[PDB]
RNA sequence: GGAUUUUUGGAGCAGGGAGCCACGCAUCGACCUGGUAUUGCAGUACCUCCAGGAACGGUGC
């Protein structure tokens, strides 16, 4: 899929993911599988509460994925 | 210059509102007092402003701002090129190519 | 850089003087001094190709130090 | 050498010893604190330590700032704003810098999330009942000095001062 | 690069604990990590370690005795070498507990360096005393108290001290 | 502009007499009068320099065709930003003057180092000296004082300074910018040599005496071009 | 390995392109590099016939 | 702290701004002509300069030449008038120290720095002479306010708006430029002949979104106007006017209720009944809006004009002129503000055969002949030499980068007898300091 | 082409009452006062115990 591609692009930028139950995790993506796997690194996570955390290395199951939010730095496949 | 920056701004400050002509003869690190010592100058320039500080102790309430730098912009090449010009044919005629009249 | 032009020569000179001339400053990979044909003589003007461009920019620092015959003698890049 | 986003933009980042996100500012030589929008409030804690700051001002809005390591600096006055642009801040190591009046260190009072608060090795230090000042005047501080806020020294804080 | 810190009131929680040590310990320098675990083994103690060795020399000697939450903490140079250090960076006596050269002179004396090698439980052997006062040999009973002295002034703008390899 | 040639001067005048004339319109640094041993009498004519050329410049005003030991005098230029000059000899023929501004406010150190390159104050300089590669549509180069071929030369710091900024660039002939790594030898332009920019110090330009520049210029060396004097 | 060879010998510049291919090369580094022994001449792999 | 002194920086600091923006209105009098012209249809007081100094852009004797980068500078101007305004407002708002100054004597530093880094911090002009964006806003980008389609205050962009428009409609009678007739209507027609009933939701929404759009645009284009005084201006405007601002000599006065007025007295009496009072409370926000687009739009009316033109071209264009003209816009957009047969032959002799070089930028070479001349070259001897492996013959055979390090670590003590018999295992220094020592 | 990362569903359902203020049940967690135990060189679900406090937080019905 085009998105996809777009995503892999990502690989190695900061972005921003919000899982199905709404927390919401920012920091490096390492890896993105094409079912939307994400391997992230040096996360900030905020909790539906607000709460902050703090990790080092995750990893987070595409289909339990909302959405994503990736750099602008991207936006510059305008030929579809 | 952190140093000598500082005493000028300090001996400045005071100089601005008697206490340094009379810290001269009861204490040569003022030697800038005199107007010999080059950096002096430099020194007339910061009590004056720290005078103008004094001036306005009223606040200021200033399209203004814009105007005013409109009239300070407001506030030779082709010369020098004709001047170039003239130099080169005048350099450039034949100054043998005489042909007089009369003489005084 | 890597080749220069050379100005204001005398015939005397040849591809030889040039050669060990400016291989004191450097080695001269490829030299061009022509020969002209007609008159069977030159002009006195040359052009140098060298290993790659450093040896040839420091060559524009130190090169025009060469006096060929009494006379002047031009370097410039190119 | 001014603080700049391009300053900022190469300055190390990295996760902390304590999971938070750190930007290193360390050692720079820094005398006037400006230009933060640069880091885009992405920062938990910006590690300020080792440089010539005068002034703890100049904070742009930043809301995910919690943490302000400011050491070996040369601050002697606080700014009067703080809690409008740092209204999370809950740490403030000021350790080894020239505040020198209880009066200067009056503008923490309007840090409503302030818990942990350092200003040791700061000649303010040294002033009579220096710390049940800082107790009445802050009372939002939990930790200060790296000792516990305890109830009785509240009570001695509530009796001079009232 | 790690200090080893016990003598800590272990009331305080584990994360509020590390925080504050964190705080107090980046005055000397960054602070990589901090271990510290509530275990019946390793409650009140804590390892700190810092990305530079002059910055722990510096922290130790400093905030020998700090009151910390009411107790006066201890400090020592760590026994071993700290993981995340080994992971960063990449002989048989070495860590040695002698430490003789020179180039520490100008008026020093030895019960100067009698003093700050006496800082160390481990003043054993202070030689610093000729018409030199710039030949200082060093025995200090064990290696992380003479590490600990030499990781203190590891650099006093250059002296030379090299320990009995 | 502070050296100024005095003409027309009687038997009866003396160095003594022309400091006396001339000290009403400002101090004087340096006075000669070329002397012919055979006869042990002046030529009629002297070298007057006042410290400030302003000063200089009033001198002319109110002395030129004044009387002096009941004759009269001719006075005018003989050929703060320090101002200097070279006498040329090209063969044996004197061709004049050149006088040069030299910019200490952008180049200070530069300045002061080609200052002292002609008045000699520091024991050594350009006095004798050639212009030892000339290039027509070029430059002209000099102050090679030691080896006289391009080779030699040092400044008043030592060997060699380091290049103090390039602000000023080649625009046009009549420009005054070091050879070189900085020592002594220097060159004068003879047209726009932009090509040089940001490899060489300019640092003053020809103020009087671009005519005896040209000079030079077209000896170029065909015949000998000396700086027979220079100073300050 | 043309790399690692290089490690074995006193002076490994004698090592070449094609004495990687040598039937032998563990003692060719060691005999080229005899102590005054002289060069092969050269003018093989040049197919020109040693002269124009 | 003396606040003389911080005063004094102060004062000193607006000096420094109003002397920057002041050499910007220097080179390019635009700056401010611009400005002021547009400030003079907001303002009808403003007084303007003769037209000739505007044409010939000069401001005194000196025609200055003509210059995205007019817009820039006025942004950038902008954010000074900024920190022009907040220093303003901050300022509105002996022995014992000179004692203290001896702190620190001995240090060796030169401080040239303080009105050098100010004067610098605000001046034109990279290393030399590349971005004309002073320090001070060095990261200051035009693209990032100004879409490829408004060419930085050109034209606005409003097909998207006829896009949302067709939506609203629920048709796809409306072309293009009838949306631009329709926009036209925007002091009485967009009142009194409403493309859509007034009190429709589509529509009202709609009006919104472009309303905001419009605005926005303006003040994008003219960084330079006060935006809060003319906000002001406009707000009382419609509080002080828009009291039965409309009136018509038969049906007397309309209420923006959709209703006209016998007299002003019923009028009157109508701005307090219950249904006015219901209305104003319910599309307040969306009146003010409408009026909004109107003023702003009766503002813009060059650039409205400007770019129905430019619709009307580009309609009338063929395939290959929109292409380059497109191309033009694009190129307008991302420019810099500122501008500076041997066949067998190559077999026997064993060229252009692939082959590549590991050390050197993984190139690739032809030839082997070629490949082992490489061995010798400039760029081959920087690679090594700036790796930190040393150019000599030793090394002209190994490609790879790994293997030559350790080449190079395989390429790169005496006893002086103490008078105890143990130093002949003592080393010269060591025996030196014991000199030293004994 | 309805069997775990998308299109043939794990969804569905449950909050007002009392006088701006306050709230049923169950589970887990720090947590807060006192007091008390431990002086141990580590890389961690948590980490002493004893008594008292929870107008604390999260989840489900």
């Amino acid at each position: 899929g085009v998105p996809i591609k777009v995503l892999h692009e990502a690989e190695g930028h900061i972005v921003t993911c919000e899982t199905n139950t709404g927390e919401v995790y920012r920091g490096k993506l390492i890896e993105a599988e094409d079912n939307m796997n994400c391997q992230m690194s040096n996360i900030t996570v905020t909790y539906r509460d607000g709460r902050v955390a703090q990790l080092e290395q995750v990893y987070i199951r595409g289909s339990k994925i909302r959405f994503l939010i990736l750099p602008d730095m991207l936006k510059n496949m305008l030929k579809s | 210059s952190a140093f000598d920056l500082d005493v000028v701004k300090l001996t400045a400050q005071f100089v601005a509102r008697q206490f340094l002509t009379q810290l001269m003869q009861k204490e040569y690190q003022f030697d800038f007092l005199r107007p010999q010592h080059s950096l002096f100058n430099y020194f007339t320039k910061l009590v004056e402003q720290y005078t103008k500080i004094l001036i306005p102790p009223s606040k200021l309430k200033k399209r203004e701002v814009l105007d005013q730098v409109c009239y300070r912009v407001e506030w030779r090449k082709k010369e020098e090129e004709e001047k170039e010009k003239e130099r080169v044919a005048y350099a450039q005629i034949d100054w043998h190519d005489f042909v007089v009249v009369e003489t005084v | 850089d890597a080749t220069v032009y050379v100005g204001g020569l005398d015939e005397k000179v040849s591809e030889p003087l040039l050669w060990e001339l400016f291989l004191q400053a450097g080695p001269v990979v490829n030299t061009h001094m022509p020969k002209d044909r007609v008159t069977g003589q030159h002009q006195g003007y040359g052009f140098v190709e060298f290993l790659s461009e450093e040896d040839a920019d420091y060559a524009i620092k130190i090169m025009n130090m060469i006096k060929l015959y009494g006379k002047p003698i031009r370097v410039n890049k190119a | 050498v001014k603080l700049t986003a391009e300053l900022i933009e190469q300055a190390a980042q990295y996760t902390n010893a304590v999971r938070d996100r750190e930007l290193d500012l360390r050692g720079y030589k820094i005398p006037v604190i400006e230009n933060l929008g640069a880091t885009l409030d992405q920062f938990d804690a910006i590690d300020f330590s080792d440089n010539e700051i005068r002034k703890l001002d100049g904070f742009p809005l930043l809301r995910r700032l919690k943490t302000l390591l400011v050491n070996n600096n040369r601050i002697c006055r606080i700014g009067e704003g703080l809690d409008q642009a740092l209204p999370c801040l809950t740490e403030l190591i000021l350790t080894n810098n020239s505040l020198v009046e209880l009066g200067d260190l009056d503008p923490l009072a309007s840090l409503k999330s302030l818990t942990y608060l350092s200003i040791l090795r700061n000649p303010v230090t040294n002033k009579k009942h220096y710390r049940l000042y800082v107790i009445y005047k802050v009372p939002q501080v939990r930790v200060l000095d790296f000792q516990k806020v305890k109830l009785k020294e509240r009570q001695e804080a509530e009796k001079m001062f009232k | 690069h790690t200090i080893y810190i016990n003598n800590m009131n272990d009331k305080i929680k584990k994360e509020e604990l590390k925080r504050s040590l964190y705080a107090l310990f980046s005055q000397f320098g960054h602070v990589v990590d901090i271990v510290a675990l509530k275990t019946m083994k390793m409650r009140g103690q804590a390892f700190v370690i810092f990305k530079e060795l002059g910055s722990s020399t510096n922290a130790l000697r400093q905030l020998q005795g700090f009151p910390f939450y009411g107790k006066p903490m201890r400090i020592q140079y760590a026994k071993t070498d700290s993981d995340i250090i080994s992971k960063m960076r990449g002989p048989d006596y070495p860590p040695n507990y002698i430490l003789f050269l020179n180039n520490l002179p100008e008026e020093t004396n030895e019960m100067m360096l009698s003093m700050l090698f006496n800082q160390f439980p481990g003043f054993k052997e202070v030689r610093l005393v000729p018409g030199r006062h710039d030949i200082a040999f060093v025995e200090f009973e064990n290696d992380g108290q003479a590490g600990a002295a030499r990781d203190a002034l590891q650099g006093f703008k250059a002296m030379k001290i090299t320990y009995a390899k | 502009k502070r050296v100024l040639y005095v003409g027309g001067l009687a038997e009866e005048v003396d160095d003594k007499v022309l400091h006396a004339a001339f000290i009403p319109f400002g101090d004087i640094t340096d006075i000669q009068i070329p002397l012919d041993y055979e006869t042990e009498k002046h030529r009629g004519f002297a070298f007057v320099e006042f410290e400030l050329a302003e000063d200089a410049a009033a001198a002319i005003d109110n002395m030129n065709e004044s009387e002096l030991f009941g004759r009269t005098i001719r006075v005018n230029l003989a050929k703060s930003n320090p101002q200097v000059y070279m006498d040329i000899k090209i063969g044996n023929k004197p061709a004049g003057r050149i006088q040069m501004l030299l910019r200490s406010d952008v180049v200070p150190m530069t300045a002061e180092n080609f200052r002292c390159l002609c008045t000699h104050e520091k024991g050594f300089g350009f006095k004798g000296s050639s212009f030892h590669r000339i290039i027509p549509q070029f430059m002209c180069q000099g102050g090679d004082f030691t080896n006289h071929n391009g080779t030699g030369g040092k400044s008043i710091y030592g060997k060699k300074f380091d290049d103090e900024n390039f602000i000023l660039k080649h625009t046009g002939p009549g420009l005054l910018s070091m050879a070189n790594t900085n020592g002594s030898q220097f060159f004068l332009t003879c047209d726009k040599t932009d090509w040089l920019d940001g490899k060489h110090v300019v640092f003053g330009e020809v103020t009087e005496g671009l005519d005896v520049l040209r000079q030079i210029e077209a000896q170029g060396p065909k015949q000998k071009v000396i700086i027979a004097d220079c100073g300050e | 390995t043309v790399a690692e060879l290089k490690q074995l010998v006193a002076r490994p510049d004698v090592v070449e392109m094609h004495d990687v291919t040598a039937q032998d090369p563990k003692l060719l580094v060691h005999l080229k590099a005899t102590r005054n022994s002289v060069p092969v001449p050269r003018h093989w792999c040049f197919k020109r016939k040693y002269l124009q | 702290e003396t606040i003389l002194e911080q005063q004094r920086r102060y004062h000193e600091e607006k000096e420094r701004l109003m002397d920057v923006m002041a050499k910007e209105m220097l080179t390019k009098k635009s700056t401010l002509r611009d400005q002021i012209n547009s400030d003079h249809r907001t303002r009808a007081m403003q007084d303007r300069y003769m037209e000739v100094s505007g044409n010939l852009r000069d401001l005194y004797d000196d025609k200055d030449g003509l210059r995205a980068e007019f817009y820039n500078r006025l942004k950038q101007i902008k954010e000074f008038h900024r920190k022009h305004p907040n220093e303003i407002c901050v300022p509105m708002s002996l022995k014992a120290r000179e004692n203290p100054s001896e702190e620190a004597q001995n240090l060796v530093e030169f401080t040239d720095e303080e009105g050098y880094g100010r004067y610098l911090d605000l001046h034109d002009c990279i290393n030399l002479k590349a971005s004309e964006k002073l320090d001070y806003i060095t990261y200051l980008s035009i693209f990032d306010q100004l879409f490829d389609i408004p060419k930085e205050r050109k034209n606005a962009e409003y097909k998207r708006y006829l896009e949302m428009l067709l939506e609203y409609l629920q048709d796809y009678t409306d072309r293009v430029k009838p949306l631009q007739d329709q926009n036209e209507l925007f002091f009485e027609k967009k009142w009194e002949n409403g493309t859509f009933p007034g009190w429709p939701k589509e529509t009202s929404s709609a009006l919104t979104h472009a309303g905001a759009h419009l605005d926005l645009s303006a003040f994008s284009s003219w960084e330079e106007l006060a935006s809060l005084g003319l906000d002001r201006l406009k707000s009382a405007l419609l509080a002080l006017g828009l009291g039965g601002t409309l009136e018509e000599r038969a049906q007397r006065l309309f209420s923006t209720k959709s209703l006209e007025s016998l007299d002003t007295s019923l009028f009157a009496k109508n701005p307090k009944s219950k249904g006015t009072k219901r209305d104003t409370e319910r599309n307040k926000d969306i009146a003010f809006l409408e009026a909004q687009i109107y003023e702003y739009v009766e503002i813009l009316g060059e650039q409205r004009h400007l770019t129905h033109e430019n619709v009307q071209r580009k309609q009338a264009r063929t395939g290959e002129e929109r292409e380059e003209e497109e191309e033009e816009q694009i190129s307008e957009s991302e420019s810099e503000d500122e501008e500076n047969i041997p066949y067998w032959l190559y077999k026997l002799h064993g060229l252009n055969i692939n082959y590549n070089c590991e050390i050197c930028g993984n190139y690739t070479y032809r030839g082997p002949k070629a490949f082992q001349r490489h061995f010798a070259e400039w760029r081959h001897a920087h690679g090594m030499r700036c790796l930190g492996i040393p150019n000599t013959a030793h090394f002209a055979n190994v490609t790879q980068i790994e293997d030559a390090v350790s080449l190079w670590a395989k390429l790169k003590d005496t006893e002086e007898e103490y008078e105890d018999s143990s130093g002949n295992v003592v080393n010269k220094k060591t025996y030196e300091d014991l000199k030293r020592q004994g």
